[PDB]
């Protein structure tokens, strides 16, 4: 599961909700994508930064933290773990249905 | 002849063509002169169809009007189509892009039942682009061209099927009109029959005549011979109309409760009523020839009708019997027997008039949608025809139409015959027609009926073989939409001048002759048999009183483009086919030499094209100079012919216009005043006449390659001028604005030394791949300053330069001149798109010679790239010593099945050298038939072989006997074409003689300049990292799954794993890869491809908990 | 109103408040309904003298009404290729620039540990080298024991030094 | 045929439960890039207008199931918000499939991996690889079984760094960066260290 080019098997089976939301990171709940004037993602929407990791590397929404120096830490103020921008490739959402 | 500047073309056909070739154009322009209706069309149909002449957009309004509400109070109509002149002349739509076009006007009138009053408001319909002189639009500056299109005409079309299981014959109908539902009656594989109304499967014709408003009465009494219905109708089961008519309503509206009158109504809406089901005028005439309804009847009512229904219920019945004629009660009687899909009395052709209708309509359509929801909403008396009208759907239809839809491509025009050739085609693919997937074997095949309609020959070789072709030399289009061929009246063996067309299925009714029969002038074939083609096509043996027609002339049949073939009939299909479309893909040299065995078609090819200045009124010349030709017509006046110099054509190619005229001669109208990019003398010129030796030299001319002398490349005998164009705007940015100027961050000055303060290219300055064209400066925003850079501007002073420079940069791999330099902007009060407030295009012209790897090719199949260019003393020369041009090899002509290809060169040979027929004692056997003035021709003389009639082979040997000398006493070549050549390398005589003659060889636009590519780290792709592909960007070759089966094959793991995972994929494999081999050290272990991960995640997304174990 | 009110806020890829979008509607229907009483395209000015507005903001609006477009339509005359498969990833590394950056860090480590140590250290808290954060002056101090006037003066012999030519010339060149 | 998946739900430890779904996973933004193009214009995959649909028909079957509706308005909700992962999953698998503009299908998550444009047979299988090149082929009948031609350009651009190397090394550019802007240029030292 680390990723090293290490594997002796690869397993495919039905996934329950419970692994649904347990590989989530979120819950996308709004149908906003890109705000049309600041070029921004939205807050719980299909590019959430909170729930898919920060686009630009090493910031949050506001960014208050701008530097190499905070790493692994969530801001206190819109919950974006300011971290390296690939993990918009890795992490995931989910929509909990009515 | 008949042309007043036309060269002196020797020509060696026998008999004489009773019609000159139609203007090639005539299927472009015709067709959009009914669309518009102009007095030239109006004048056309006064005695081709005076009955009802009206236009295109004549009869789409009269169709459309009236307009009215759910009461009928009120209600609009339109009339009198009206346009007016075009915007701004051609070239400069050309140059600031914009489409060639005019303002439409109509008049529409607004009726008020209720109490009455009128309203004739002449409303502003839109802008209307118009077709040019050529046949060609201009959209948004470019040159776009429209091909006409192959469609099944709707009308009735039975058919034959084998059950294969009890040899039992089945025979099905399917009624396919345009904008309807589909009827399919047959006969199913038990004894009754199978009525399938919109793809439904029960209920046969019981029902159906029942519910006509029959009973059982009827359909017995219609039908007691034929024991199939009549076991059927026994077979009924179903007594009363409404019970026929809810039936109906199960199978034809399910999901809602029938009523008494909903299946009545229904039915007549579907089938009966014009706005869900109207075959077009013309499946009107189709069914009505086909089933002898209407003999004699103007068309009205497009809609289907009852009668018309019994007919093909009888018509399909009596097929079932076995029965020849049908005579339907209350009209002529007509054959029975199935239609064929593919014969051209079936398929249509849908030009430009008919596209352009279709799209008009759907236009109109959306208008009375919107009209008829607006004309209620507003009370009445404060609404007028301005307020019910918004002509936005109309515009967009027609912008819809000639951009982003494929039937309507990009003009391809890189000779004159490219141009010719994209008009004047018959494509089958598009809205209305079959894609390649969907077509199948027995549609790209060539039917019987394809003879002087459609080219056999011409058609592309890749997937697109057969599915579009090229339309003939003598073919019309009906002003039906079915094509129509010319042919000569043959009586009691009497040949008529008389012309008269004949369309596909008027040819099985008679029998045509052969195109050179053995004619006495009298009418009268010599021999009672004659080759005749016969009702289904086949070809036999008839006599001669019971021919009925013949063909006009040879090269009926095939295409302009096969036309300029010589000695055609010489050649396999498959090579005359390559050779017809790479005379498509020839590039415009610097001298354009014309042919000196050709055909008489090159002159009116040339001549039609519309890119040769032809004086369209006579008079002597005022004044002549290379930008413009003033001419004084005799009536005083003068007229000035502004020369195009310099061009860039659509394929980055050379369109200069030379002209060929003094300043005191006088030229007859009609008369070629300037030759364009491919022509001599007002004809056509695609390449060179080089000399061609045929013997294989030492390997460098193995398969198929062509080795060339340095002559061709020191005497610019074979170089193109090539231009291209890069587009740059400068546009508004949040970051604000980006300008074109020099202030260019962090450059040198050896670079900066060719651009003007103003930021751009000196004119007439040398640029290459990697130089900056224009000065671009964009506010860069910010980003992270790196500490080292703050350390770096501390070392030298250097600013932080606030602004990027994505300046443009010569691509990869060019280089040349700059021709031109065009810029707009917003200040000078120009249409540039919102958004963008400068744009500057720059031409980059270099010229190109000819190297290794370029294409040539000659007109008979024969291809291939250049080996070596090696120099003038390694070339087998004669014993005049002139050193051979081009060598070819022996190999491929007798395999590929060529030969015409040598017969050319020895008739070239023949036609360079000159020679003299000695009739001292009477002519000679041979030259019996052999046409006067053909017995003497001087050296360098042009010659002319039409494709079907040419010299044969006993002429050609004859003048290969006597081939008179030029300066010296020495006849090279021999009786039997070969000729003594020596060695340029050791210098001993050739042991054997060779051939040797004058060909005509092109160069293709395939050059090795614009072919070559490579990449060490380019960019990559955004979901997977894999490299992108082309050529306009960096590219990478792709690895495919086949090549990975070889790479399997060998055994090598290593060198798989690394053009997968690091090489392609694995982006920290990258770029360590690219460190270590940098740094000199060791390329690492490869690690994990992304697309992989990419997979896994999508695959997770889909719901499937997939997870990789390490153990 | 609800309809409209969800065709507002809801028929969007990139959503629009109504505030605007209502102005976005209005500029398009003034538009049109002029375009067929003048005979011609109606120039963003004339639409701002209709506006009573300034035209910057016409263009504006007119370019933030633009819907997206999708990646995967066949861009082709023939079915062959997407349009994403022709869009260059700006995010992914150069592979190129990176050896150029690690090669630079080499040199500045070179350059540095030639200049004495003290002007090393001072300089690479100074631009937060070694670190994530550059550091001011009384850090310097604390961490040297001197006073930031010390500091600003060693500073000054620094850059004196690396003005020299020697190392002027072997960095320069790397840009 | 029932036998073989109910002996497969029984012998194996997954809950049938997953049959039936009730909480969707939604793909990493990355791999449904939405991204500006030069001109302003934007593009999108396809499957940010899925699933905007999708959140449009589970916000508003919330709010028609809070609020309090008549049971065919809600029993209509529900049939599009099945309809809609329907489409979300494979479009045109049922009924006509969801079309966006143009008049085309939209991408699902399984035309995404169906056929050869899917991801499987194009990106896995065979990948687009660097280091590569491709140029019209020319006899070459003077050269040995084991040699093979290549155009003076084309090795250049191949073999980049590793004449950057031979030649930074060779002291002909003092730094890579110089080495770079030697080759880019061709100047006339780099073709002895290419050859
Ligand atoms: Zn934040």
């Amino acid at each position: 599961m680390l990723d090293v080019n290490f594997f002796d098997e690869l397993r495919i089976g039905l996934a329950t909700a419970e692994d649904i939301r347990q590989w989530s990171y979120g819950e996308v709940k709004k149908p906003e994508t890109i705000n049309y004037r600041t070029l921004k993602p939205e807050k719980d929407g299909l590019f959430c930064e909170k729930i898919f990791g920060p686009t630009r590397d090493w910031e949050c929404y506001c960014g208050k933290y701008k530097r190499v120096r905070f790493k692994g830490i969530i801001c206190e103020r819109c919950g974006v773990e300011v971290t390296r921008a690939k993990v918009r490739r890795e992490r995931m959402g989910h929509i909990e249905l009515a | 002849n008949s042309v007043p500047g036309a060269p002196n073309r020797v020509s060696f056909a026998k008999l004489r063509e009773p019609l000159e070739v139609p203007g090639l154009l005539d299927v472009q322009t015709d067709s959009f002169e009914w669309l518009i209706g102009s007095p030239r069309w109006r004048e056309s149909a006064a005695e081709r169809g005076d009955v009802n002449p009206v236009g295109g957009l004549e009869e789409v309004l009269y169709e459309l009007s009236p307009i009215e509400d759910f009461s009928g109070s009120m209600s609009l109509s339109f009339s009198d189509p009206r346009f007016d002149d075009v915007k701004a002349p051609v070239d400069e739509c050309k140059d600031k892009d914009m489409t060639y076009a005019a303002p439409l006007f109509v008049t529409a009138e607004f009726i008020n039942n209720n109490t009455g009053e009128i309203k004739s408001q002449t409303v502003f319909m839109g802008d209307f682009p118009m077709m040019t002189e050529k046949g060609t639009f201009i959209i948004n500056g470019t040159e776009r061209v429209v091909v006409s299109q192959l469609v099944r005409s709707p009308g009735v079309y039975f058919d034959e099927t084998i059950d294969k299981s009890t040899d039992k014959t089945l025979h099905s109908v399917k009624v396919i009109p345009s904008r309807g539902a589909w009827l399919e009656f047959d006969v199913d594989k038990r004894d009754t029959v199978g009525v399938r109304i919109d793809r439904k499967r029960r209920q046969p014709v019981t029902v159906l005549l029942k519910a006509l408003g029959w009973t059982s009465e009827q359909i017995v009494e219609r039908f007691g011979f034929s024991e199939i219905m009549r076991s059927t109708l026994e077979k009924d089961n179903t007594v009363g109309t409404d019970e026929a008519l809810l039936d109906i309503y199960r199978k034809l509206r399910p999901g809602e409760p029938p009523t008494k009158e909903s299946a009545q109504t229904l039915l007549e809406n579907l089938f009966f009523k014009e706005k869900r089901y109207d075959l077009a005028r013309v499946g009107r005439y189709k069914v009505n020839k086909k089933l002898g309804l209407h003999v004699g009847e103007p068309i009205t009512s497009s809609t289907l009708t009852e009668e018309d229904v019994v007919a093909t219920i009888e018509y399909l019945v009596r097929l079932h019997e076995g029965q020849t004629t049908m005579t339907v009660p209350g009209g002529v009687e007509v054959p029975v027997e199935t239609d064929d899909i593919d014969h051209f009395g079936n398929r249509r052709l849908r030009t430009v008039g008919e596209l352009i209708q279709n799209q008009i309509r759907v236009g109109m359509s959306r208008m009375e949608r919107v009209v008829r929801e607006r004309m209620t909403t507003q009370d009445v008396e404060a609404i007028t025809p301005q307020t019910l009208i918004n002509i936005r759907p109309v515009v967009a239809a027609i912008k819809e139409f000639f951009g982003t839809s494929q039937l309507s491509q990009f003009m391809d025009q890189n000779n004159p015959l490219s141009g010719l050739t994209h008009k004047r085609r018959l494509s089958a693919l598009g809205p209305g027609g079959l894609s390649r997937e969907r077509a199948g074997l027995e549609v790209r095949d060539v039917h019987p009926s394809h003879y002087g309609r459609m080219c056999p020959i011409e058609t592309p070789e890749g997937p697109n073989i057969g599915l579009i072709g090229s339309l003939s030399v003598y073919a019309r289009v009906n002003p039906f939409g079915f094509i129509e061929t010319p042919y000569r009246k043959v009586v009691d063996g009497v040949v008529s001048d008389e012309i008269v067309y004949l369309t596909a299925d008027e040819e099985d009714r008679h029998v045509v002759a052969q195109a050179n029969s053995p004619i006495d002038a009298d009418g009268r074939f010599v021999e009672p048999r004659v080759l005749v083609r016969r009702k289904a096509g086949e070809v036999e043996y008839v006599p001669s009183s019971e021919v009925d027609y013949m063909d006009v002339s040879p090269r009926q049949m095939v295409s302009v483009a096969t036309a300029m073939i010589p000695f055609l009939e010489h050649d396999d299909a498959n090579r005359a086919l390559m050779g017809a479309n790479m005379q498509r893909q020839a590039v415009p040299l610097v001298r354009s030499e014309a042919p000196l065995v050709g055909t008489g078609m090159e002159l009116r090819a040339a001549i039609d094209a519309g890119d040769v200045v032809v004086a369209e009124e006579s008079g002597v010349i005022e004044e002549v100079s290379a930008d413009y030709i003033t001419v004084m017509h005799d009536n005083g006046t003068r007229r000035t012919y502004r020369m195009r110099k310099f061009a860039r054509s659509n394929h980055g190619t050379c369109a200069n216009q030379c002209p060929i005229v003094d300043a005191g001669d006088r030229v007859e109208a009609g008369q070629v005043i300037a030759d364009g990019p491919c022509t001599d003398d007002g004809e056509m010129a695609l390449g060179k006449n080089l000399l061609v030796a045929i013997m294989p030299w030492e390997g460098h001319n193995y398969e198929d390659a062509i080795i060339l002398s340095n002559r061709l490349v020191e005497e610019d005998v074979l170089t193109s001028i090539h231009i291209e164009e890069h587009e740059i705007d400068a546009r508004d940015t949040k970051l604000g604005a980006e300008e074109i100027t020099r202030d260019i961050p962090n450059i040198s000055d050896e670079v900066l030394a060719d651009l003007d303060e103003r930021g751009i290219v000196r004119i007439g300055a040398e640029v290459r791949d990697g130089d900056i064209l224009v000065g671009k400066v964009t506010p860069k925003g910010e980003t992270e300053l790196t500490p080292e850079e703050r350390l770096l501007r501390a070392i030298f002073g250097e600013k932080a330069r606030e602004v990027r420079d994505t300046s443009l940069k010569v691509p990869h791999g060019e280089s040349g001149k700059v021709i031109g330099i065009r810029v707009f902007s917003r200040e000078d009060e120009d249409e540039l798109p919102a958004g963008v407030n400068e744009l500057v295009r720059v031409y980059v012209a270099q010229k190109r010679k000819i190297s290794d790897g370029d294409k040539l090719a000659g007109r008979h199949g024969n291809k291939g790239v250049i080996g070596k260019i090696l120099p003038v003393e390694d070339m087998p020369f004669l014993a005049d010593g002139t050193p051979v041009d081009i060598i070819l090899n022996t190999h491929g002509v007798p395999r590929r099945m060529n030969i015409g290809q040598i017969l050319e060169t020895h008739l070239g040979w023949c036609a360079h050298s000159g020679w003299k027929v000695d009739a001292a004692k009477g002519v000679p056997d041979w030259a019996a038939r052999l046409p006067d003035e053909l017995l003497e021709a001087q050296p360098n003389a042009i010659v002319s072989t039409p494709v079907f009639d040419g010299a044969q082979e006993a002429e050609l040997q004859g003048l290969l006997s006597c081939t008179l000398p030029n300066r010296d006493g020495d006849v090279l070549v021999d009786a039997d074409g070969k000729a003594m050549l020596f060695d340029g390398r050791s210098g001993e005589p050739f042991p054997y003689p060779v051939t040797v003659g004058y060909m005509y060889i092109m160069k293709l636009h395939h050059l090795v300049d614009d072919k070559i590519h490579a990449r060490s780290t380019g960019p990559y792709s955004m979901i997977t990292q894999q490299p992108l592909g082309g050529k306009a960007q960096f590219g990478g070759q792709r690895f495919g799954e086949m090549e990975c089966w070889a790479m399997q094959a060998y055994g090598a793991a290593y060198t798989l794993q690394e053009l997968l995972t690091i090489k392609s994929d694995d982006t920290v494999g990258r770029v360590k890869v690219y460190e270590a081999i940098v740094k000199g050290e060791n390329i690492p272990e490869p690690g994990i491809p992304e697309s992989f991960k990419v997979l896994l995640k999508e695959l997770q997304s889909l719901c499937l908990n997939v997870e990789v174990l390490s153990s | 109103q609800a309809i409209t009110r969800a065709m507002a806020d809801q028929a969007r890829t990139i959503r629009i408040p109504v505030h605007m979008v209502e102005v976005i509607n209005k500029l398009g229907r003034i538009q049109r309904e002029l375009l067929q009483d003048l005979g011609r395209e109606p120039t963003p000015e004339e639409l701002a003298k209709e506006m009573d507005i300034t035209p910057e903001k016409v263009l504006e609006i007119q370019q933030y009404a633009r819907e997206p477009i999708s990646l995967d339509q066949t861009i082709g005359d023939e079915g062959d290729s997407q349009l994403g498969d022709f869009i260059e990833d700006s995010e992914a590394v150069v592979a190129v620039d990176a050896v150029s950056f690690t090669l630079l860090q080499d040199q500045l480590q070179s350059v540095l540990d030639t200049l004495s140590e003290r002007e090393a250290g001072v300089v690479r808290l100074r631009f937060g080298l070694t670190d994530g954060q550059p550091r001011t002056l009384d850090e310097i101090g604390q961490v040297y024991g001197v006073t930031r006037e010390r500091i600003r003066q060693i500073e000054s012999k620094t850059m004196s030094k690396l003005r020299h030519p020697s190392r002027s010339q072997v960095l320069r060149d790397y840009l | 045929k029932r036998l073989k998946v109910v002996a497969a739900f029984q012998q194996s430890g997954n809950s049938p439960m997953g049959m039936v779904l009730d909480a969707v996973p939604v793909i990493p933004p990355e791999l449904r890039p939405m991204v500006q193009l030069d001109g302003g214009r934007f593009a999108t995959s396809d499957l940010n207008d899925l699933y905007r649909r999708v959140i449009n028909r589970n916000n508003r079957l919330k709010r028609l199931i809070d609020l309090g509706a008549p049971e065919i308005i809600v029993n209509n909700e529900k049939r599009m918000l099945q309809e809609s992962v329907d489409a979300l999953f494979d479009n045109g698998r049922r009924g006509r499939p969801v079309t966006g503009p143009g008049n085309r299908p939209l991408k699902s998550l399984s035309d995404l991996l169906k056929g050869k444009q899917g991801r499987f047979r194009q990106n896995l299988l065979g990948k687009r690889v660097d280091y590569s090149g491709r140029s019209v082929i020319v006899v070459g009948p003077q050269l040995k079984l084991h040699q093979c031609g290549l155009p003076k350009l084309m090795a250049l651009e191949l073999f980049k760094p590793f004449v950057m190397k031979r030649l930074v090394d060779l002291n002909h550019a003092q730094n890579i960066k110089s080495a770079k802007r030697m080759v880019e240029r061709q100047r006339p030292q780099v073709w002895d260290v290419l050859e």
